[PDB]
């Protein structure tokens, strides 16, 4: 539970909002604590107690409560920021500390872009080597955040998805890829198979079946 | 200043266990709550356990409870996590936390933790396949279940890199890894270009040339 958004993007010097919501058990009746993990460093605790501060971090990083979601403004964006975050807290009923979906906010260097999605099916070989691999190719966006997940027909599922995380690309926009591992037999079954890639409140569902 | 520095992790095939390893050295550890978190490659931060100052209490995640045990030993500064049943998607990295004085629920100072890897897996090599083609059409080359990380990638020997982009791999259960290429040429170019992928895996000693084709399928 405790959901934040994947994204949030603005200019080199104005405000933003990450925002956090779980329920009673947690952030309603707990404490909640913000962390800034960038890259490949520790994280590092940029807000404690909801709005707490350890001297050493700036006043531009706010945090407030409303109700059972807690949320944490900043203004001012400076490279320095651009990293991603997470929203903690102890969750009551499970006995056991909470963590965020996490957010990565990117501070806006260059102008925003969509996914350029392109899934292919799997390969005529393979599919003898008793196997199937579904590629699902994702690129060319600035804001270096999206989400996947696909679909078996209607209904969609994770058994057996493995998805990349970003990574920049020659052009400086950022490209990652997807892939949902199958049974041949899996394959010929279900009569399609889509990928989704959301990206900054817009999706794109790509399906592709069988024949 | 704060100190911690975990130690001891690597690979190991799943179940037997492999116990971790972290050091403060920045301040009275004797009389700090301590704490574990986890962070697989990609997904986030999964918080793990903890140890009162003393180690007595402790509260583990049914995400393990059980799996494994967070000991302590004051006299040497040392904090511990033992790892016995080591599931798969227990692969990720380990970080050594430090809970405030006055608030527990307060991790202060980490350390940059240290990688795990259940991965059952001793050299192998790659599995090349065509990612038959169809503005102006991609197309690319499907490499995968390797174990030994470094794989390197060209196509027709290095015939302008241009419009190419070799993502990462990506560790699957089976704890082996598996990563593409893609390309992107003019679609009016198709049966008059030949198009292969010079592919390269050192630890296995291998080069393969799987040369793709547009797929007259289906």
């Amino acid at each position: 539970v405790l959901t934040q958004p994947p994204s949030v993007s603005a200019a080199p010097g104005q405000k933003v909002t990450i925002s956090c919501s779980g329920s009673t058990s947690n952030i309603g009746n707990n404490y909640v604590s913000w962390y800034q993990q960038h890259p490949g460093k520790a994280p590092k605790l940029m807000i404690y107690d909801v709005s707490k501060r350890p001297s050493g971090v700036p006043d531009r990083f706010s945090g407030s409560k409303s109700g059972n979601s807690a949320s944490l403004d900043i203004s001012g964006l400076q490279s320095e920021d651009e990293a991603d975050y997470y929203c903690a807290a102890w969750d009551d009923s499970l006995s056991e500390f909470l963590f965020g979906t996490g957010t990565k906010l990117t501070v806006l260097g260059q102008p925003k872009a969509a996914p350029s999605v392109t899934l292919f099916p799997p390969s005529s070989e393979e599919l003898q080597a008793n196997k199937a691999t579904l590629v699902c190719l994702i690129s060319d966006f600035y804001p270096g955040a999206v989400t996947v997940a696909w679909k078996a027909d209607s209904s969609p599922v994770k058994a057996g998805v493995e998805t990349t995380t970003p990574s920049k690309q020659s052009n400086n926009k950022y490209a990652a890829s997807s892939y949902l591992s199958l049974t041949p037999e899996q394959w010929k079954s279900h009569k399609s198979y889509s990928c989704q890639v959301t990206h900054e409140g817009s999706t794109v569902e790509k399906t592709v079946a069988p024949t | 200043g704060v100190q911690l520095v975990e130690s001891g992790g690597g690979v190991v095939q799943p179940g037997r266990s492999l116990r971790l390893s972290c050091a403060a050295s920045g301040f009275t550890f004797s009389t700090y709550a301590m704490h574990w978190v986890r962070q697989a490659p990609g997904k986030g931060l999964e918080w793990v356990a903890i140890i009162s100052y003393d180690g007595s209490k402790k509260y583990y995640a049914d995400s393990v409870k059980g799996r494994f045990t967070i000991s302590r030993d004051n006299s040497k500064n040392t904090l511990y996590l033992q790892m016995n049943s080591l599931r798969a998607e227990d692969t990720a990295v380990y970080y050594c936390a430090r809970a405030s004085i006055a608030a527990a629920r307060v991790l202060d100072y980490w350390g940059r933790g240290t990688m795990v890897t259940v991965s059952s897996a001793s050299t192998k090599g790659p599995s090349v396949f065509p990612l038959a083609p169809s503005g102006t059409a991609a197309l690319g080359c499907l490499v995968k279940d390797y174990f030994p990380e470094p794989v390197t990638v060209s196509w027709n020997s290095g015939a302008l890199t241009s419009g190419v982009h070799t993502f990462p791999a990506v560790l699957q259960s089976s704890g082996l890894y598996s990563l593409s290429s893609v390309v992107t040429v003019p679609s009016s170019s198709l049966g008059t270009q030949t198009y292969i992928c010079n592919v390269n895996h050192k630890p296995s000693n291998t080069k393969v040339d799987k040369k793709v084709e547009p797929k007259s399928c289906d």
